[PDB]
DNA sequence: CCCTGGAGAATCCCGGTGCCGAGGCCGCTCAATTGGTCGTAGACAGCTCTAGCACCGCTTAAACGCACGTACGCGC
């Protein structure tokens, strides 16, 4: 018979494991054409150097990192474990995002 | 007595030439003269910084004309930037 | 280039969430995420498009981009 | 010397362009201020200002008042999507909040 | 004879329409400046504020707590209820970042 | 000056929430808003303390109190 | 020409006064700048490193580590309160977030 | 060229308090950014302080005034203090 | 238990007072305006050379998808 974890056990073992490891969670490349389509709205001739995509992609992780933490908050305020988008939005609406 | 500097005529003269049949009370004067000058911190120092990170002393017309898009966003930038643009032209010629 | 919301996978938002120290995560979540890192993107980018052409270039600098996330109140230090 | 037409009148604007280049000076920014500077800062400004006085007065004309009071100002504001963002860290004072109420909390 | 006997909830939405619409303090003036005096007499003694500072201070604590009292609301429906608790401010002020 | 946090009545917070457009207040919440209130209070009016003592004044002027609310972000326009 | 001694050990100081002071005469903040505002801000400066650099050493420590890591200055900065509330609007690259869960997400 | 760091500056602070740690060059980026980020808000907020009582310098006091009014807590104070200490040291 | 008629009370439209803050006028004076004059930042032209862009092997950890069930979102 396999181990079979229970749900939850997995998930908080990759909890630990990226809390505390400073390895870059998105991949580059699929980061860095995302910057190339978004810039080719406002300038189709632009180039961007390699700090540059780093940069920016530590940046909207530790964002992405910081919604999440209070989308979670959010949910054990909600009595739920499960984020959800209307926990995202309102997320944003609290921050004054949107 | 001392003159304080304050653009509260400057407000009157700008909604007459948009409304010219509503009048507009001393609190809401206030709060369009801190808006103004607000506003001129933030275009300033937006200007400012972007002469500085250029290492160039001296702020230009491209200097306000960066800051008002890094500021207002979206539509509201583009009629600044159409309506400074129009100011810069009439100014020069 | 099209199609590239999608590069952002579903693992790589699980990861996202794991350092967030979410521990269920919804199937919507991921065209969510993706929508708000778009519309992240699309503000602080376009910040240092501007910066970019300014500064008489035609090269997005890290240099740029710090000044524009800095200009948001989200300061990036390392660059 | 020649007649001493104001720069305002020049740029076909109505904001002072000499009292923004001046506090320009004396703001403590760069060591320089350009020529066309203070012309595009001005004509920011009443943009601005003829935009937000435009939205006050049709909520003035909304609530059948004449004269502008704090309150409009800050309909005005909050009503424009472009002006609640770029006013979104700011308060008004006597203004008020947007009178709404949420779906599921009407009878 | 039958009193009224309104339910709970329909004055308190009248409340809302009523001062939403407003536009005078809804702090006294008194008891907002004699709590600005003990605070900053903690700070420095001997201190004085003038009326229209305190005025100022006034509009500005309210409309701080009225903006929190929306995201306090707005978690509240979020948080599928529509009384709000003490730890519903908690968790407006640590998505805020306060 | 003793017991000046409760001038901030319940009407009164009852009446703020109402601004607000929150349906129902519980007890509990006004004891909340309070501290809220006295930490918010806390930190503009010592900010405002350190405005008035730079300028070698005894008295809080309205203006340093907008320069207080102005360098957290929070603005007030009027004075 | 005397010798030359610099501002810093004059104050007891290592920061760069000078450089400091440099940098406030360019940097279009005042017309003047005054002779012990770089040895204030300097101080502030070497207070400011010394005690984030403190800690850092402290959670290197902790992890076994005895180089300075981003993963430690992130961990040093979220752990102090003051700089948690200073830094609170900072992005820190390669720095991570501080290993906490939730009371009620444990098994 | 030559470009305006501080990295040997913090080195001889890091081995006052700690002789014994070293430091990163991607440490040594984040904590010259630190440094330069406080740098500007300090002097951005004394600027913004000799503006507002239409003062033409800035002093010592200047930068006490920007200390309290970004530090908090007692992290202000031992700032204030480190700098009221350098300054006697100094004059 | 749900649909509909009548009446209690807070809210909305309207006539009269007036008053006190807002709109308009007079100086006039100090900050905006005119002309000249240089030090000098800046636009422009040529060199270059160091880093980004495009394509190629490859291999391998990262990612899409399907089967299953039990913690959990949701209805009452």
């Amino acid at each position: 018979k396999p181990h079979r974890y229970r749900p939850g056990t997995v998930a908080l073992r990759e909890i630990r494991r990226y809390q505390k490891s400073t390895e870059l969670l998105i991949r580059k490349l699929p980061f860095q054409r995302l910057v190339r389509e978004i810039a080719q709205d406002f300038k189709t001739d632009l180039r961007f150097q390699s700090s540059a995509v780093m940069a920016l992609q530590e940046a909207s992780e530790a964002y992405l990192v910081a919604l999440f933490e209070d989308t979670n908050l959010a949910a054990i305020h909600a009595k739920r474990v499960t984020i959800m988008p209307k926990d995202i939005q309102l997320a944003r609406r609290i921050r004054g995002e949107r | 007595k001392t003159r304080k500097e304050s653009y509260a005529i400057y407000v009157y003269k700008v909604l007459k030439q948009v409304h010219p049949d509503t009048g507009i009370s001393s609190k809401a004067m206030s709060i369009m003269n801190s808006f103004v000058n607000d506003v001129f911190e933030r275009i300033a120092g937006e200007a400012s910084r972007l002469a500085h990170y250029n290492k160039r002393s001296t702020i230009t017309s491209r200097e306000i004309q960066t800051a008002v898009r890094l500021l207002l966003p979206g539509e509201l930038a583009k009629h600044a930037v159409s309506e400074g643009t129009k100011a810069v032209t009439k100014y020069t010629s | 280039l099209r199609d590239n919301i999608q590069g952002i996978t579903k693992p790589a938002i699980r990861r996202l969430a794991r350092r967030g120290g979410v521990k269920r995560i919804s199937g919507l979540i991921y065209e969510e995420t993706r929508g708000v890192l778009k519309v992240f993107l699309e503000n602080v980018i376009r910040d240092a498009v501007t910066y970019t052409e300014h500064a008489k270039r035609k090269t997005v600098t890290a240099m740029d981009v710090v000044y524009a996330l800095k200009r948001q109140g989200r300061t990036l230090y390392g660059f | 010397r020649a007649k001493a037409k104001t720069r305002s009148s020049r740029a076909g604007l109505q904001f002072p362009v000499g009292r923004v280049h001046r506090l320009l000076r004396k703001g403590n920014y760069a060591e320089r201020v350009g020529a066309g500077a203070p012309v595009y800062l001005a004509a920011v400004l009443e943009y601005l200002t003829a935009e937000i006085l435009e939205l006050a007065g049709n909520a003035a004309r909304d609530n059948k008042k004449t004269r502008i009071i704090p309150r409009h100002l800050q309909l005005a504001v909050r009503n424009d999507e472009e002006l609640n963002k770029l006013l979104g860290r700011v308060t008004i004072a006597q203004g008020g909040v947007l009178p709404n109420i949420q779906s599921v909390l009407l009878p």
